[PDB]
């Protein structure tokens, strides 16, 4: 029944001030205090700031002093946290999620679970980032029926594309035999590379042609990349 | 002073006494300097009106509690903003400082209450007990 | 400073529950000059069989007084984890001369639980807890009754085995439940029948700590204990403030049958209290433990000519309040309770 | 300050089996220790907050018993459904810091699958671009860990060769490994030969698929 929205997480230059607006729907936020937890990728989540539901304390991890600023308003329903000096580093996917304390009085062996953690906020992914650039698709050919031998694979790389959504299908997702999807990586540019690769019969190949498509969210391209 | 710090109760009979501690004494602790509440009063939420605050007998001052235990400075003022319950409004509070003399001088008040019938407070000393079959009883109440 | 003993080892205060519905209840408690119920003694005059009239601070008569009860905290069977306290928190009475409460009365008879109407259980008497602040404020959570200045907090310890009374500054801290915390609520102090009010064993300690996870105690100009009486009999005790210092008198202490006012303590704050709260107080029991609780109730004493009868014991035992009934004024002439019947001029 | 390490860090658990996860608390002062069940791409669930307590929705084969300053996670009956990442954090009344989790995720134990090697040669768009991007893909490898070296010209090529793994597949747990080359123009026309050599457990003999400029 509780619904945790999160709004105004984007792309950002380093070094230029961001909010961020969690919002509840159905949920107590005047009687309930609030707990912000940032997953970096590759690494388990980690809690950043807490925002009391009376909010006269707030407090902040020990990396980050000032830098992020929670305001929890009870008429709006909405909590708003400031980030400033983003950098590289800091980029991470910021969830706002509710706690309660779990309190056992042993009077006769006596425990109370009073746990309330459910309704885990979704969270939005906010990257740090600048000088964006367009995607660009190359489509892979095999360079010989030969060389394919008793496995054919036929796959495109996307490389240079700054934007985080694109989707990638084989044949407008005709072929979704052995389909491969690789995580988008961060070179020195720091442009993300997807790499997409569909499994297809070694006995069809060049006799049967395969075209790859590509749709970009931003542009609303849908790319033909063909053999 | 009298009017905005320590007000000595009329009724009750009182003895005000000034004295000075001797310097052999090192029991006494000398204060950073003497300080006193040159005025106190409350503003009114309109903040047109403002309304003087007078001592009770023995009582203190809503501004006593505001202002420090000693004045940082002369004819310092401090201002707090009451809270709805209490009607809001501005306390203002002027607290004046005198420096400090050489041998610290202590007032002191003196108090002697007969209102309670029992009761004994009394001077370090047959006569004063029972044999007495006839006259004059030096008890607490009345002698 | 005097030390408070140790600080609440729990970030987190325990989450309250208020049901002001099931806490409000009808019944009738007026005050009576003639059975000299609420009726003070003057420490100052001691007097003989012979009838007199003195003005004192006195309750009026006809005065039903303001109810207070404390109930136990929503608890499974198993396990009592929630605290039950009606709003008093945020009701904030001026502390003008002082009041008188009566405790004790409701105890002796059976009555419905408070915090179930089907359950009913024999009342048990209890003891009333009264904070005293010159200025009371809004909590940061707008819970009002967070004074933070009050300086005269009066709460019965080892459930009401002995009565603790200390003046310090609230400390508000971050916590679940706590009113400058998350989940603020309201302020309340738990006591176990099962293991605090166990026979035999008494731990003033568990109230204390209760009321330190909710504020912690700073500048604490004294401590003060008094061990008293505990029975379950009709008890009146009354607070007052008067120049020379705070003044605590108690019926328990000298005649608990008579129900005369006598001083049992002297507090010395000389600072002018404007504001009270009366009975933050809560249960935590199990719903098998949880039984009827008596209640305390608040009159104010007001400067009020009053005619007074001594009986051989000394005691009064008749009272009569010139200002309350033009026949009352007319039993104040003539310094007789009972008058001649004849036309009288009357204000 | 709260120190959290996993001492397994991964787990090889096949379905049916019981295995122990074990986690190290900084400190006894604080008695709260609390263990969290993540799946990727969603936030974490409560498994335990106190260890007195079993999450609804969470069977009684999951467990959390602690024993001196280590917690051990234990669970019965594993299931690819019950795989997930386990973060397991301090929780202390004292400090405001919230223990990050290091991370438990559980592979599966499966006969061992010798890798299917394809060779990609650069987009011709890509060269126009002005990038050499060869691609080297490893296809159905039991064993997680995978060795990919990149020869050019029987040189050893390093930094510009990135590995990236593909999700493991829900059923199939397919396992994948796609090699990405940076090379410029001049770069591209210098390297006559890219050649893939690939080291794997399954593999009892590593294996070299080179290629030369210019089949097609």
């Amino acid at each position: 029944e509780v619904q945790l929205v999160e709004s105004g997480g984007g792309v950002v230059q380093p070094g230029r001030s961001l909010r961020l607006s969690c919002a509840a729907s159905a949920f107590t936020f005047s009687n309930y205090g609030m707990h912000w937890v940032r997953q970096a990728p590759g690494k388990g989540l980690e809690w950043v700031a807490v925002i009391w539901s009376a909010g006269s304390l707030k407090y902040y991890a020990d990396s980050v002093k000032g830098r992020f600023i929670i305001s929890r308003d009870n008429s709006k329903n909405t909590l708003y946290l400031q980030m400033d000096s983003l950098r590289p580093e800091d980029t991470a996917v910021y969830y706002c999620a509710r706690e309660n304390t779990t309190y056992y009085y042993e009077t006769s062996g006596s425990w109370g679970a009073s746990y309330y953690f459910d309704f885990w906020g979704q969270g939005t992914l906010v990257t740090v980032s600048s000088s964006t650039k367009g995607p660009s698709v190359f489509p892979l050919a095999p360079s010989s029926k030969s060389t394919s031998g008793g496995t054919a694979a036929l796959g495109c790389l996307v490389k240079d594309y700054f934007p985080e959504p694109v989707t990638v299908s084989w044949n407008s997702g005709a072929l979704t035999s052995g389909v491969h999807t690789f995580p988008a990586v961060l070179q020195s540019s720091g442009l993300y590379s997807l790499s997409s690769v569909v499994t297809v019969p070694s006995s069809s190949l060049g006799t049967q042609t395969y075209i790859c498509n590509v749709n970009h969210k931003p542009s609303n391209t849908k790319v033909d990349k063909r053999v | 002073i009298s009017q905005f710090n320590y007000k000595q109760s009329f009724s009750n009979p009182t003895c005000l006494i000034l004295a000075t501690v001797p310097h052999n004494l090192t029991t006494i602790t000398k204060p950073l300097k003497y300080s006193y509440i040159n005025k106190c009063s409350r503003l009114l939420s309109d903040d047109r009106t403002e309304v003087p605050q007078l001592v009770n007998a023995n009582q203190y001052s809503p501004c006593v509690s505001i202002v420090p235990s000693t004045v940082w400075e002369d004819g310092d003022y401090y201002r707090k903003q009451l809270s709805p319950l209490e009607g809001g409004g501005w306390l203002v509070a002027s607290g004046s400082t005198v420096a400090m003399t050489e041998q610290l001088q202590m007032g002191f008040g003196i108090t002697v209450q007969y209102g309670t019938d029992t009761n004994s407070v009394c001077p370090k000393l047959k006569i004063a007990s029972q044999l007495g079959n006839c006259v004059e009883y030096s008890l607490y109440g009345v002698s | 400073y005097v030390d408070v003993g140790p600080d609440s080892v729990k970030s987190a205060c325990i989450e309250v529950d208020i049901q002001q519905t099931f806490f409000d209840k009808t019944w009738p408690r007026p005050i009576d000059v003639s059975k000299a119920d609420g009726i003070i003694y003057p420490q100052g005059r001691t007097y003989s069989n012979i009838t007199i009239t003195y003005q004192g601070l006195f309750p009026y008569q006809g005065d039903h007084g303001d109810m207070y009860v404390y109930s136990a905290g929503h608890a499974t069977g198993t396990t009592p984890q929630k605290l039950f306290v009606a709003n008093y928190s945020q009701d904030v009475k001026q502390f003008a001369n002082g009041f008188v409460v009566r405790i004790g009365a409701a105890a002796n008879s059976t009555g419905t639980v408070i915090i179930s109407p089907s359950t009913s259980a024999t009342i048990r008497k209890i003891y009333p807890a009264f904070m005293l602040g010159s200025s009371v404020g809004n909590f940061s959570d707008g819970k009002m009754g967070r004074f933070f200045n009050h300086t005269l907090v009066l709460l019965p310890d080892g459930c009401g085995t002995l009565l603790r009374a200390f003046y310090c500054i609230l400390e508000p801290r971050s916590g679940n439940h706590c009113p400058a915390g998350n989940s603020y609520t309201s302020f309340a102090t738990y006591h176990t029948p099962a293991t605090d009010c166990s026979d035999g064993n008494y731990n003033r300690n568990a109230s204390l700590n209760s009321f330190k996870e909710y504020f912690n105690l700073r500048n604490c100009t004294f401590m003060y204990t008094y061990n008293i009486t505990e029975d379950e009999i009709l008890e009146w005790f009354g607070i007052t403030q008067t120049a020379q210092g705070v003044h605590l008198f108690s019926s328990r202490y000298v005649d608990l049958y008579g129900g005369n006012m006598f001083q049992f303590a002297t507090l010395p704050v000389y600072d002018t209290i404007k504001y009270y709260s009366i009975i933050p107080h809560s249960i935590r029991s199990i719903q098998s433990d949880r039984k009827a609780w008596a209640a305390f109730y608040v009159y104010k004493l007001q400067p009020l000519t009053f005619l007074l009868d001594f009986s051989v014991d000394g005691y009064i035992r008749r009272a009569i309040d010139c200002g309350f009934n033009d026949l009352s004024q007319l039993h104040c002439s003539y310094e007789s309770f009972d008058v001649e019947s004849g036309v009288y001029s009357v204000s | 300050d709260i120190q959290m390490t996993q001492t397994p860090a991964s787990l090889s658990a096949s379905v049916g089996d019981r295995v122990t996860i074990t986690c190290r608390a900084s400190q006894n002062i604080s008695s709260y220790l609390n263990w969290y069940q993540q799946k990727p791409g969603k936030a974490p669930k409560v498994l335990i907050y106190d260890t007195s307590r079993l999450q609804s929705g969470v069977p009684s084969r999951f467990s959390g018993s602690a024993s001196g300053t280590d917690f051990t996670l234990t669970i019965s009956s594993l299931q690819p459904e019950d795989f997930a990442t386990y973060y397991c954090q301090q929780s202390c009344t004292t400090l405001r810091c919230w223990t990050f989790g290091q991370g438990t995720k559980l592979e599966i134990k499966r006969t061992v699958a010798a890798p299917s090697v394809f060779i990609f040669p650069p987009s011709d768009e890509q060269l126009k671009s002005g990038t050499a991007s060869v691609v080297c893909l490893l296809n159905n490898f039991y064993p997680r860990e995978a060795k990919v070296q990149w020869k050019v010209d029987n040189a050893l090529q390093s930094g510009n060769s990135q590995e990236s793994v593909t999700e493991q597949d829900s059923k199939d747990s397919t396992y994948s490994l796609s090699s990405t080359l940076t090379l410029s123009k001049a770069d591209y026309e210098k390297h006559k030969v890219y050649a893939c050599e690939v080291t794997h457990q399954g593999l009892s003999s590593p294996v070299t698929k080179s290629f030369n400029r210019g089949e097609c």
